[PDB]
Parts: C-alpha cells; sequence; structure tokens
C-alpha cells in the first residue's frame, strides 16, 4: 500500500582511487533523495519536493549519516575481497536495499534489509527481522560479526519504528502526489505489417502508481503467448507508460479486446481498436 | 531518513 | 561476476507531434555491473545535454537508468539511443520509433 526504500551502491575502482558510494530514496515510486560520494562537496539532495523545506539541520543530518555509510562501504568492501581472495586490480559490488511496507490499514506490515555482492544475493535480514540468512561461507562471517553486536534489535527498532513515523511523514508532506493514483490513459492503435497482417497495440499513458496488468484477449480468452508485452517504463515527470502488442489478421480486429488494470481505475478497463 | 550508520562493517 | 546485459527502450514522454517540444526517453534496465555509457543521437550525431536520473537498482538487484533530453521531432529527423556496456562487444544502438 505504502512503502519507503534506501538503496544503496558501493562501487570500489582497482588499485587507487576510493569507491563510488552512491545512495537513493524512495516513497513508493517517487525518488525523494540521493547521496553521490563523487560529488564536488557531496550531500543528502532532495529529488522530491515534499522533503525540499525540511531545514539545513535535516539535511545536514542526512549528509552526515551518508558520508559515515561512505566510509563505512570503503572498509566493508575491502573486508569482502579478502573474503573471496580477490585481487586489488578488479572492480566489485556491494548493493544494500532497506525500507518498511505499510498494509491497507495504513499501518506497519513488513520490515526488511537485504544485501549483495557483485549482483548475487549475500545476506538478508529474515521477515521477523530478529536474525539473518546467508548466502554463503563468507556471509557467515559478517552473519556473525553482526550477531556479536546484536544488530538485528537496533535494525528492528529502525524499520519498524523510525521507518513507519518517518513514511507516514512524507505521506502527509505529499498527500497531493504521493497518495493520489493517475489511472492509465489508455487508447489502442493500428499497425499494419502487411494487408493480410495489423498490430495492435494497446497502451497505457501517464499512470502512477508504476503496478498496471496490460492483456490482450482474444474472443475472451488470454492471448499470454502471442503478446510482446513492453517493460514499463518512467515518462519521466513522475508517471508510467506500459504496451501491449499483438499481431492479428486483417478483418478480425473486433475479436480483440484489451485489458488494463490499476489502481486508479475503480473497476478493469476494457478497449478495443475503434478504427 | 537513512538508517542511523551505527550498524557494522560487512 | 554476475553480468547482465541492458535492455534497452526509446520513446518520448509524451505522444510524437511534430513541432511541438517533447522529451526523448532511453530507458536502460536490467544491466550489471554499473558502469554503463549511454548517448542519445540525432541523425546519427550526440546530442550534447543529456540528462539522467540517479543509479537505483530492482528486486533482483539489476540496475536501471533513465536518459533524457529536450526535443522537437520532425517527420524527417531520426533518433536513437546508444549504449555501451561492459557486456557487449559493442555499442547498442535503438532507434527511435514514435509508434513504440
Amino acid at each position: 500500500s505504502h512503502s519507503m526504500r534506501y538503496f544503496y551502491t558501493a562501487v570500489s575502482r582497482p588499485g587507487r582511487g576510493e569507491p563510488r558510494f552512491i545512495a537513493v530514496g524512495y516513497v513508493d515510486d517517487t525518488q525523494f533523495v540521493r547521496f553521490d560520494s563523487d560529488a564536488a562537496s557531496p550531500r543528502g539532495e532532495p529529488r522530491a519536493p515534499w522533503v525540499e523545506q525540511e531545514g539545513p539541520e535535516y539535511w545536514d543530518r542526512e549528509t552526515q549519516k551518508y558520508k559515515r555509510q561512505a566510509q563505512a562501504d570503503r572498509v566493508s568492501l575491502r573486508n569482502l575481497r579478502g573474503y573471496y581472495n580477490q585481487s586489488e586490480a578488479g572492480s566489485h559490488t556491494l548493493q544494500r536495499m532497506y525500507g518498511c511496507d505499510l498494509g491497507p490499514d495504513g499501518r506497519l506490515l513488513r520490515g526488511y534489509d537485504q544485501s549483495a555482492y557483485d549482483g548475487k544475493d549475500y545476506i538478508a535480514l529474515n521477515e521477523d527481522l530478529r536474525s539473518w540468512t546467508a548466502a554463503d561461507t563468507a556471509a557467515q562471517i559478517t552473519q556473525r560479526k553482526w550477531e556479536a553486536a546484536r544488530e538485528a534489535e537496533q535494525w528492528r527498532a529502525y524499520l519498524e519504528g523510525t521507518c513507519v513515523e518517518w513514511l507516514r511523514r512524507y505521506l502527509e508532506n505529499g498527500k497531493e502526489t504521493l497518495q493520489r493514483a493517475e489511472h492509465p490513459k489508455t487508447h489502442v492503435t493500428h499497425h499494419p505489417v502487411s494487408d493480410h497482417e495489423a498490430t495492435l497495440r494497446c497502451w497505457a499513458l501517464g499512470f502512477y502508481p508504476a503496478e498496471i496488468t496490460l492483456t490482450w484477449q482474444r474472443d475472451g480468452e488470454d492471448q499470454t503467448q502471442d503478446t510482446e508485452l513492453v517493460e514499463t517504463r518512467p515518462a519521466g515527470d513522475g508517471t508510467f507508460q506500459k504496451w501491449a502488442a499483438v499481431v492479428v489478421p486483417s478483418g478480425e480486429e473486433q475479436r480483440y479486446t484489451c485489458h488494463v488494470q490499476h489502481e486508479g481505475l475503480p473497476e478493469p478497463l476494457t478497449l478495443r481498436w475503434e478504427p | 531518513i537513512l538508517k542511523e550508520p551505527v550498524h557494522g562493517v560487512y | 561476476m554476475i553480468q547482465r546485459t541492458p535492455k534497452i527502450q526509446v520513446y518520448s514522454r509524451h505522444p510524437a507531434e511534430n513541432g511541438k517540444s517533447n522529451f526523448l526517453n532511453c530507458y536502460v534496465s536490467g544491466f550489471h555491473p554499473s558502469d554503463i555509457e549511454v548517448d542519445l543521437l540525432k541523425n546519427g550525431e550526440r546530442i550534447e545535454k543529456v540528462e539522467h536520473s540517479d543509479l537505483s537498482f530492482s528486486k533482483d538487484w539489476s540496475f536501471y537508468l533513465l536518459y533524457y533530453t529536450e526535443f522537437t521531432p520532425t517527420e524527417k529527423d531520426e533518433y536513437a539511443c546508444r549504449v555501451n556496456h561492459v557486456t557487449l562487444s559493442q555499442p547498442k544502438i535503438v532507434k527511435w520509433d514514435r509508434d513504440m
């Protein structure tokens, strides 16, 4: 129903040069903050209007936390290289994602924290937020180190407390946009390949949030096998786009219906090519 | 806001 | 070392109408590692001032970026996205098609 998520990417650079630390924060599908250690004088920066007037202390607090995170990740990246017997000549990637979800009732549903090394699962907090699952023997070292300081309790405290409190404050500050779904604007276009065949492309435009289902049916039967379904993509203005296309014989376009389900629609839509 | 980076290195 | 080659989509923010200002997008996704080079092309020539979103990634750890520039499409002008990545032997080029 609603969520706040942070995403960390730490990339070591070979031999000399410290790593590149980038963090972004999201409420649902809206980014609100970015931090890039490569900046001139790097600091947390607003990426959404509803955090811009939070005041300098808020932003000095975030910036200091970001900077300390980047220093931590630099040691972490050296530790990880040692766990896997990796030389300094190579670039490696440490990723972390954590956040909290609210349910339909507006209240805490789950917390999560997940880490990956070179694009593969490394270690994850279990959903009870009280222990970890390690993907390999290296990650079991990390787990033991985190257990030594009993770090699950502070993650739980943050995820079930600070994360939820601040998610609800961001959701209030940005109620005008964050709590208003934008229904997809939908239409069907017609593209001949020959006089005997045409592509029917069903469009969904300007919607929010990103979650959507687009489907072609032929005489009411699901044409999942013959459907070219493009991945949902950002329009660049905070809304999203998707289309689904099917190749039909000429003269039979009316047997084909497109179906779109979305949060901003009170019930699934049904449309067909209108020549 | 960010989780305070008092959690440990990997 | 997971290597994932980028998926590419090139498209306009609003339906293209010749002569009206708009935005040309190149959404690169599904790739790993995150080093990537992305240019927008006009008639095969690099567009100079292109902006891009902040590095983020999906549930399966692969990264995505949006590159974008203001543009005013015409009936004659062609546009493309050109992407380079360690998984690619040569830069991959996807032409803009206003019906896609």
